[PDB]
DNA sequence: CCGAGCAGCATCATTACTTGTGAGCGGATAAC
DNA sequence: GTTATCCGCTCACAATGCCACACGCGCTGCTCGG
């Protein structure tokens, strides 16, 4: 039809001559010419060749691909065949049938705004006003304040505060969908009850941004309002974030406090030996909280507090043991959040990241769902609060270099030195020499790493009413690492201690590793080899992204039909699931 | 001591122990040097226009003895100029005129001409010159062509390790690639058989081409195999012997010589057996006849009287055939050495496979091969072959091609033929056969010595020659057909294809692109950019995971850091700082010529392979102050490696630490404390910075600012030194120093500073004059900072007081929290300038009209307009509003003359109006600041157009008026100081004004004579000024070129002042990107115990993971810098005595351990010291080189100089609680940019609006107010949940099913939520499209 | 948007899809080498019927 | 006469290092 | 010779998603046309 192959003009007599029109022109021209020849006495060879040419033309029209090319003029590129309008990522299938460009909602960049609860999300006033414009007109007409759509447009164009509180009411429960750009797995799209904020950004709860694998490096998110009633109730029932805490891949909790909150708690649930207030007795967590807020005691000093850890002994019951436990005011304060469930023994430790995941998981297992989402919200709130109250900060003198490292190097250095003699005197073969250099360097690397750790993890030396004690370090670094907050020791020892060996482009290992570190500079060559490694990694990611995309597409296609339909097939054939063994441990 | 008249304003304190030897070269060496290579009149023909000419010329006729050759060329002059071309929208053209001669030789006679016409300067095309910023000005915009990087045209050897036939059959193919022509290759069969082949055709049995070169099978084998002669003695089938020959493999029998039994019975000839056999000096062996088993014979055998072959060349030689030939002769027999270790019988086996054996047969074979289905005849195959190679026209290896070829074949002549030859082919074959053997060695394709760069110059002349060969063919045929001698050598050529080719290259090429012109650093790093894509180059899809890697030969040659993260990594590199292109196109790097023990300042520009052969020291290797390494086992690099060596084991030291990183990377402070995997994104972000209102110096800089600023074009560098006669907000007028000006030409020069002007990314560029008045500047100084530049130092972002601590999670992952103060001070509020062009076509109904009147819209929508429709300059427009103002001829087919005649007089202006005005796209506000107008001549002008014309006329007249003032003053001074000589007139030239000095009466011989002289001079001066004024008048008021029927192109400019706000993107200089997350009030922010708040609150947890400790160090140094600053501030708040401040600043500058610079502050005049101080109150800038940074001990010393604690950590007090934090936080002064990813360009929504025509789906793009692409993966994520109704309505009623969506909109406005899913219109589209083929497709009944 | 047109091809002609999409449906249908059907469509040979 | 539209064009050799894989076909290679 | 067997070569067929922004998209000696 003429519609589906439109001839759209330009500012002047310039028309976008779609390839279909041009191919049709060519083929119909050949047809007319050939017919006119057929009536005109038909020289045999000529009609033969013209039939061949017409076959070629109709061929090209059905498919510019086979038998050669029919590239367009002035643009050395083929013409869009009919088949082209079907196949490829541009054909109607993968372009408008399966995934069609929606019309109804929004797009922006995101920020954090952690004041909001887990199910909420930010929303700019401008985007909101633009989206629910139909609901706006509806609420205005039903309120009679504008009984004509024209006046409704005028009012929404003038933003009289009436429109503002009308909008506030109209989205009071109206869920919406936040969507990352590449939606890898089921969580890539989720729902939230929006709230109105200023600016143009999209605030959202932190935990769920860790869910999307959504960093805040400027990553844009799309929004989608579900409009029909069935759809809204659906989005509230299924894809609202508060109903997806267990990742469908693995039943592990997907909402895990990742960073900047785990640090807070870990700092709170720690124990400085002799801090201000050690040795008191506290009449309850609220008591110790009052004590700490008034600055009369540290946030983490050993004390004795009475606590009533509620317990679900039998189903439905709740016993209350008003025991007298020895803890720290940090843990005493944090206890004010657990919802009458978990025993105290889950808060008494250093409370690292894995410990937080454990806490959330046992809370969910024991107390259903709603108390757990409340607990998670409170955990995030208090974590941010006490992190800010902490003031954890990384200064240059924090990452203390293990002083003996130098010596160690020289030793290993001197080591490889005489090994070169072993080769310069031909007493040992070349390959074994290479392996021996590698091995002495690896041993020196492990020794310097253990030196850095032993000088870092327990560097603190303090005194309790007396001589001296050795407690775990309060350094900024290793308060992020040991907490599991951000980056493991495999990066710290790379920072403070020796960076170690690095890889050749092929994968081989250079003889001389990077004796240097990061707190100390690097000689040019050292940075060069580090660049080798880093660029290899980056290229790997840059290709694997597209490769994995194509792979998961083939996957979702080959299994897009399996839907659990029957309830029990009633069979007996099973596979013998066994605890796997690989030659090492299980 | 050597400080410029500008450096004295702010002398940057600098660390860096290493005293640099070679200053940073002109950062735009590539573009300028190469375009000079291309454009200048080269008398050598090695390259440039002359080379392309010598190639294409002399054109010859159909052997009609009428040739057309050249003698030389020349270039016209730009009719417009860079600002003229840049505003009027025309390319910076250059007329090309060539000196040709069409000679015709008499016939039928020997050579000589009886028919000839000389034509010099026939016009052929117009090439765009390179403006002095190393860029080009295509029509309107300013494009730049990046330098390409492609495999050196030549010969090399690939292995293809086991990736075929999967049995360790690595085939060492060898390919030869020319600078032009169809390349060639040889392959090893997976069964060890050679195969000559063309680019991609059927694999031929190799020896074919040897037979094609007129080779006899005898001579064939004589070029790849030995000759184990058999001087048949009286008995025993004698032969020669060298024990290496029989070394080989297992032996078969005792090979006794002279009777002495060396080879024991059996096998396993031992090295000791070989050794004693060599000891005996053996020269013969009795031999059993059966020993000869394979022994393929070389000489073909024929009886002495039968003529027939009796033993054919290269078939076999064995018992039967030997006994057979021994019934005729003989006395000579020779065969071919054979072995699996060496001298494999590949040539012989291929000749076995060889289909043809005759030369002409070989030519017809290759004739069918290259192009099948065609008549194989002798002459046709011969022409095809000897014009496939051996043809200077259709082939040329290269100059550098010949060089690389000869070197890769261990040849001697460094320069030779640019064309193949039989010896070169057989040498390639021989070396290849060796490569199959243990001998030789393959060479990679990533070694920089094999990949040459190729600038804009060579590529431009190549496109020139390519577009030239076609007009060459055309003019040859037109000279053939047409009358030989009836014409002038002026029209047989058609320059339209030449212009088309060159304009298509410079305008629409994969490499050409308008400059990334939003940031001086971005611009620079975009000029010296190396790519591997584009023509001749590989593409990113099939790029291969390998090539992207960095190769140890890159060190110092191409940056390993600066690289666009994304699909094209490694394929888009940036040239190193000190690097340079070779005379061929290779990458040379400067080194220092290490002599016996001295590291002399003598530099050498080493090539790649030259570096490979030598040993290279390390830049960081400290020295004993006399060229001698302090250490003894110094680290070094010899052959793509790293190892220690003795001080006498080295030959070349590095030149300076900086030569490894990019020019952009060079700008990164404390790089050596940072990891690459983050410094990369740091460099990228630095490229994507954005200019601000008042850019300021960065505190912690890398000293590279001077170069990157001045070597760019953004700063109006003073050309010739002098005194600042007159400054202004837009114009500078420099009176030249009395020496550096020509005898005439008072030549007081004028710098016209470009005011707010659009960028290729919609960023304002504004040069404010940084210089005072009356101050004297020397040659090559700064007179106007460009966008985001200060005092001639690259000033990208802002130095912000910043602390590293969490803050209620408002900096949760990496988001950045700021203080309303940073907004109130406008520290980041930037500008954006965007243009809107309303065009006026000429439809067949009639041309357009820009009349102010509009039939339908009211005065409210018209009030912003003038009588001419175009808006007043400065009217604050809002979205949706109408700028112009142009209506259109709407109707047709009325055909009522009785009304047409009415509306011929009453309505010819009011017949078919249709208001196709230009409205500002809804969403963007802004102030109009400028209106450019382009008119089609004939149509006079608009009142706005005429007004702008006269205004620009007056502007340009002002400068000539100034020059007239100064020349008039000089000449009247002359007439006074000369008229005095007599009269006397020494009291009337000064109280009586200039009324008639030219007419004052005195003596004649010289005095009235001098009056006559200066009268004629003054009058001709006025006259030439009038003439050039009229010339500017014409060049300004003349119409412009507008080809496709366009009358009035009205461009309007719009300036928006976009302030910072949540959602924007900010990043330091260490890849620590982030999104501004909250405009926290000034008081709520943390504040130091002296009251001063902290501006930005970053997130510390980002550091350990990202492993970029550098920034942290910088932060410390930052505070230290600022420390000094406030100190001086105190010294300036109260009027402290000068000498005190002088000594203090001096001591501050002498704080480093061993720094390269020793400023004295003596010979600084007092007010110069005060000026310097006033430019330091906001913090002493600190320069640290890239890889010689200030060790933290010096930072501690500096902080100690200030009154700030050494730990770089200060207690705080939350403005909310009022209490303190424990764990003293780290706070300093970090540099912070702002990227052009600000949220205003992203946030947009869509309730309902436009829809595509081909499918009733909504458009896409904020520009089109479109929706979002709910793509495949979103569909899958939905259907993973239940999400049935949601996905349903989203597919049908949200954005399809016109009836359905209209019903939805009409039903929801009535407060009812219900879907009416019909049919996706795109599905109807698919059905109709399939049905466009014979594929019937219906909907089932049920 | 729906009215489809049609063209009277002055001479019959082959549908590329059934003729070249490996395996050639025509070829399999006739037990004929695809090379032959190709060479006879493009007027270069003669098929006897 | 000369500008504006226009009708079917490989416009010679317009070349073109792989990307990785699968399927099929013409022809070498071996059993009956 | 047949008969099928397998193999080298040829040719078709796949290349993450979004976005955003930018740029650009007949011609040319026949045809017509007055
Ligand atoms: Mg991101």
């Amino acid at each position: 039809p003429p519609d589906l192959r439109p001839l759209v003009p330009l500012d002047g007599g310039r028309f976008a001559t779609s390839d279909l029109n041009d191919l049709y022109r060519r083929v119909i021209n050949r047809n007319n010419r050939l017919k006119r020849l057929l009536d005109l006495a038909a020289p045999d060879i000529i009609v033969r060749n013209e039939k061949r040419m017409l076959q070629e033309a109709v061929d090209a029209l059905l498919d510019n691909g086979r038998r050669g090319r029919a590239i367009t003029g002035s643009n050395k590129r083929p013409l869009k065949s009919l088949a082209d309008m079907i196949k490829g990522k541009q054909g109607r299938f993968r372009q408008n049938l399966l995934g069609k460009r929606v019309d109804y909602s929004g797009r922006s960049v995101i920020t954090v705004g952690p004041y909001l609860r887990l199910h909420q999300c930010g929303l700019p006033k401008k985007m909101a006003l633009e989206l629910f414009k139909p609901f706006i007109y509806g609420k205005l007409e039903l309120r009679g304040l504008a009984t004509t759509i024209k006046a409704a447009k005028k009012m929404v164009e003038r933003e009289e505060a009436v429109v503002w509180d009308i909008l506030d009411e109209v989205i009071r429960e109206h869920p919406v969908l936040l969507n990352r750009a590449p939606t890898l797995h089921r969580l890539g799209i989720q729902a939230f009850e929006p709230v109105l904020i200023e600016g143009k950004a999209i605030q959202l709860h932190p935990l769920v941004c860790a869910a999307y694998n959504a960093d805040f490096d400027g990553d844009q998110m799309a929004v989608h309002v579900p409009l029909t009633l069935e759809a809204q109730l659906e989005a509230r029932a299924l894809m609202m974030s508060t109903n997806n805490i267990l990742s469908p891949a693995n039943g592990e909790p997907i909402i895990v406090p990742s960073q900047d909150v785990v640090l807070g708690l870990y700092y709170m649930t720690r124990d400085c030996v002799n801090a201000k207030g050690e040795g008191m007795v506290l009449t309850g967590p609220k008591e110790a909280e009052r004590l700490y807020r008034s600055g009369l005691a540290s946030l983490h000093a050993r004390v004795k507090v009475r606590i009533t850890e509620y317990e679900k002994d039998a189903n439905g019951e709740l016993v209350a043991k008003t025991s007298l436990k020895d803890t720290t005011v940090g843990r005493a304060i944090l206890w004010m959040i657990v919802p009458k469930g978990l025993p105290y023994s889950i808060v008494n430790q250093a409370l690292g990241k894995k410990a937080i995941s454990k806490m959330l998981n046992t809370c969910y297992r024991i107390l259903g769902l709603k108390p757990t989402v409340i607990f998670a919200d409170q955990i995030m709130y208090t974590g941010f609060a006490y992190a800010a109250r902490s003031g954890a900060s990384v200064g240059i003198d924090d990452m203390v270099i293990p002083e003996k490292k130098h010596e160690i190097i020289s030793e290993a250095e001197a080591e490889v030195a005489e090994i070169q003699e072993q080769f310069q005197s031909g007493l040992v073969t070349a390959g074994e020499r290479y392996n021996k250099v590698i091995d002495i360097w690896a041993a020196a690397n492990d020794r310097v790493s253990k030196a850095m750790m032993d000088n870092l993890q327990t560097e603190t030396v303090i005194n309790r009413d007396g001589q001296e004690e050795k407690q775990v370090s309060f350094n900024s670094i290793y308060m992020m690492a040991d907490s599991g907050a951000r980056g493991s020791a495999a990066q710290i020892r790379q920072l403070a201690g020796m960076r170690g060996l690095m890889a050749k482009p092929d994968g081989s290992i250079i003889e001389t590793p990077i004796t240097a570190n990061f707190r100390e500079g690097l000689n040019v060559l050292q940075y060069f080899i580090s660049t080798h490694g880093a660029r290899k990694g980056l290229a790997d990611t840059a290709l694997k992204t597209a490769n994995s995309g194509y792979l998961t597409r083939r996957l979702v296609d080959v299994a897009q039909d399996l839907v659990v339909t029957e309830d029990d097939c009633g069979t007996h054939e099973g596979i013998m699931m066994t605890p796997v063994i690989e030659g090492g441990d299980v | 001591m050597v400080y410029s008249y500008t450096e004295k304003k702010r002398i940057r304190k600098d660390f860096g122990k290493r005293p640099q030897v070679l200053d940073v070269p002109y950062l735009l060496s590539i573009q300028l040097d190469s375009f000079q290579k291309f454009i200048e009149q080269d008398p050598e023909g090695q390259y440039g226009l002359e080379a392309a000419f010598r190639s294409v010329f002399p054109i010859q006729s159909y052997s009609g003895n009428s040739e057309l050759q050249y003698v030389s060329y020349r270039l016209g002059e730009p009719v417009f100029d860079v600002q003229e071309c840049q505003i009027r929208g025309v390319t910076y053209s250059a007329p090309l005129r060539v000196k040709l001669r069409l000679v015709i030789y008499e016939r039928e006679a020997p050579e000589g001409t009886v028919k000839d016409i000389k034509e010099q300067e026939v016009y052929m095309g117009e090439i765009p010159l390179m403006t002095d910023n190393g860029t080009f000005v295509i029509n309107g915009t300013e494009r730049v062509i990046v330098s390409q990087l492609h495999r050196s045209p030549g010969v090399f050897f690939d292995s293809d390790k086991g990736k075929t036939h999967s049995s360790g059959k690595v085939l060492y193919n060898a390919r030869i690639i020319p600078y032009r022509g169809s390349w060639l290759d040889f392959e090893f069969d997976p069964k060890d058989n050679l195969f000559v082949r063309i680019d991609r055709r059927r694999k031929l049995p190799a020896t074919i081409i040897l037979r094609a070169l007129n080779y006899t099978t005898e001579q064939i084998l004589d070029l790849f195999f030995e000759k184990v002669i058999f001087e048949i003695r009286d008995n025993k089938l004698q032969m020669e012997l060298v024990p290496e020959r029989l070394r080989g493999e297992t032996a078969s029998f005792d090979i006794e010589a002279n009777g002495k039994v060396y080879v024991e019975k059996g096998r396993r000839i031992t090295a000791r057996h070989i050794r004693q056999l060599e000891k005996d000096d053996v020269k013969l062996i009795e031999v059993p006849v059966e020993y000869i088993a394979g022994k393929v014979v070389a000489k073909d055998y024929i009886d002495e009287s039968t003529g027939e072959l009796i033993c054919a060349a290269n078939m076999e030689l064995s018992l039967d055939l030997l006994a057979k030939l021994s019934q005729s002769g003989h006395k000579r027999i020779e065969t071919l050495f054979t072995n699996d270790l060496d001298h494999g019988p590949y040539i012989s086996e291929t000749l076995r496979v060889d289909p043809t054996n005759d030369r002409l047969s070989a030519l017809v074979e290759i004739y069918r091969m290259m192009r099948p289905g065609e008549p194989p005849t002798r002459e046709a195959a011969e022409s095809l072959f000897e014009n496939l190679f051996f043809s200077e026209d259709r082939y040329d290896l290269s100059a550098v091609g010949r060089m690389k070829f000869n070197r890769s074949l261990l040849r001697e002549e460094i320069e030779g033929s640019g064309i193949l030859s039989k010896d070169d082919i057989i040498d390639v074959m021989k070396k290849l056969i060796d490569i199959r053997n243990g001998k030789g060695e393959v060479d990679d394709i990533d070694h920089l010595g094999n990949r040459r760069i190729r600038s804009v110059g060579e590529m431009a002349e190549n496109q020139f020659r390519v577009g030239l060969v076609r007009v060459e063919r055309a003019v040859k045929e037109r000279l053939s057909l047409g009358d030989l001698d009836t014409l002038m050598p002026q029209d047989m050529i058609n320059a339209k294809p030449i212009s088309a080719a060159v304009k298509e290259f410079f305008g629409s090429s994969q490499l050409s692109q308008f400059m990334d012109q939003n940031n001086p650093l971005s611009e620079i790093t975009h000029k010296r950019r190396i790519s591997a894509l584009g023509p001749g180059g590989l593409t990113r899809e099939r790029a291969g995971f390998e090539v992207r890697d960095v190769h140890p030969t890159h060190y110092g040659r191409v940056c390993p850091i600066e690289t666009p993260e994304g699909p094209n990594i490694g394929l888009i590199n940036s040239l190193s700082v000190y690097a340079q292109t070779n005379e061929y196109g290779f990458l040379e790097t400067p080194y220092r010529k290490v002599t016996d023990g001295v590291v002399t300042d003598e530099i050498h520009y080493l090539s790649a392979i030259e570096e490979g052969n030598y040993v290279i020291a390390q830049a960081n290797s400290n020295l004993d102050e006399e060229g001698h390494f302090v250490e003894d086992l110094v680290t070094c690099r010899s052959k793509g490696e790293s190892s220690l060596f003795s001080r006498d084991q080295v030959d070349y030291m590095d030149v300076s630490t900086q030569q490894v990183v990019s020019v952009g990377a060079s700008l990164i402070p404390f790089l050596e404390h940072d990891d690459a995997n983050r410094a990369l994104m740091g460099a990228n972000m630095q490229r994507q910075a954005v200019p601000t209102l008042r850019a300021d110096k960065p505190l912690v800089g890398t000293g590279m600012e001077r170069a990157v600023a001045v070597d760019s074009g953004v700063t109006a560098v003073a050309k010739r030194g002098g005194v600042v006669q007159y400054v202004d907000a837009s114009r500078i007028v420099i009176k030249v120093n009395e020496d550096e000006m020509y005898p005439g030409e008072a030549g007081i020069d004028i710098y016209n500073l470009t005011k707010y002007t659009r960028s290729n990314q919609n960023t304002c560029i504004n040069q404010m004059p940084c210089v005072s008045l009356g101050e004297p500047v020397e040659r090559g100084d700064v007179l106007a900072d460009g966008p985001s530049t200060d005092l001639g130092e690259l000033a990208l972002g802002q130095n912000m007081r910043v602390a590293f601590m969490p803050w209620n999670g408002y900096n949760f992952e990496d988001s950045i929290l700021v203080s309303e103060r940073v907004v109130q001070e406008d520290r980041f509020t930037t500008i954006h300038i965007q243009e809107l062009a309303c065009v006026s076509r000429d439809t067949k109904l009639g041309p357009e009209e820009i009349t102010a009147d509009i039939p339908n819209v009211g005065e409210a929508a018209l009030s912003k307009l003038d009588e001419s429709g175009i808006v007043y300059i400065g009217a604050e427009v809002t979205g949706g509003d109408i700028l112009v103002g142009k209506v259109t001829p709407k109707g047709e087919t009325q055909l009522t003359p009785e009304e047409k005649l009415l509306r011929a007089i009453f309505g010819e202006k009011a017949s078919d109006v249709k208001d196709s005005s230009l409205r500002v796209p809804n969403g963007v506000s802004g102030t109009v600041i400028d209106v450019q107008v382009f008119t089609r001549d004939g149509v006079e002008k608009d009142k706005r157009a005429l007004e702008i014309e006269e205004m620009q006329l007056k502007q340009a007249k002002k400068d000539l008026s100034e020059e007239l003032q100064i020349l008039e003053a000089g000449l009247f001074s002359r007439i006074r100081a000369v008229l005095v000589a007599g009269g006397v007139e020494a009291e009337k030239l000064d109280k009586l004004p200039r009324d008639r000095w030219l007419e004052l009466g005195l003596t004649d011989e010289e005095k009235q004579n001098q009056l006559e002289q200066l009268a004629e001079q003054y009058d001709e001066l006025k006259h030439e000024f009038e003439k050039k004024l009229e010339a500017k008048r014409r060049k300004i008021t003349q119409g412009d070129d507008l080809a496709p029927g366009v009358l009035k192109i009205v461009k309007v400019y719009l300036a928006v002042k976009r302030r910072i706000q949540p959602g924007d993107k900010m990043a330091g200089r260490h890849g620590n990107k982030g999104v501004i997350s909250k405009i926290n009030p000034i008081e709520d922010m943390p504040y130091d115990e002296n009251g001063t708040p902290v501006d930005i609150v970053l997130n510390p947890l980002g550091v350990p993971s990202r492993m970029n400790i550098g920034q942290i160090l910088e932060t410390h140094l930052g505070m230290a810098a600022k420390g000094i600053g406030d100190k001086i501030n105190a010294m300036l708040k109260q009027q402290q005595e000068v000498a005190k401040l002088r000594e203090f600043i001096q001591r501050a500058y002498d704080l480093g351990a061993d720094v390269r610079q020793k400023v004295d502050l003596s010979t600084f005049s007092d007010e110069e010291v005060m000026r310097l101080a006033e430019n330091l109150r906001k913090g002493m800038p600190i320069a640290t080189p890239v890889f010689d940074g200030a060790k933290e001990a010096e930072i501690k010393e500096l902080l100690k100089l200030g009154d700030l604690p050494t730990s770089g950590q200060i207690r705080l007090y939350d403005g909310r609680t009022g209490e303190q934090f424990e764990r003293p936080v780290t706070v300093g002064y970090m540099y912070m940019l702002k990227l052009n990813h600000l949220v205003d360009d992203k946030m947009h929504a869509r309730s309902t609006g436009s829809y595509s025509l081909v499918t009733q789906q909504p458009l896409g793009g904020k520009a089109q107010f479109g929706g979002q692409r709910f793509g495949e993966m979103e569909v899958w994520a939905l259907e993973a949940y239940g999400a049935a109704y949601t996905l349903q309505e989203m597919l049908t009623v949200k954005s399809d099913d016109v009836n359905g969506r209209t019903k939805m909109y009409k039903n929801i406005v009535d407060g009812n939520h219900q879907m009416e899913p019909g049919m996706p219109e795109s599905f109807n589209v698919l059905l109709k499209e399939i049905r466009s083929l014979g594929i019937n497709i219906e909907l089932e009944d049920e | 948007r729906e009215r489809m047109g049609h063209i009277e091809l002055a001479s019959p002609t082959a549908h590329i899809w059934f003729l070249k999409s490996l395996p050639s449906r025509i070829g399999l249908l006739l037990d004929m080498p695809l090379r032959d059907i190709e060479r006879v469509l493009y007027f270069e040979s003669y098929v006897v019927i």
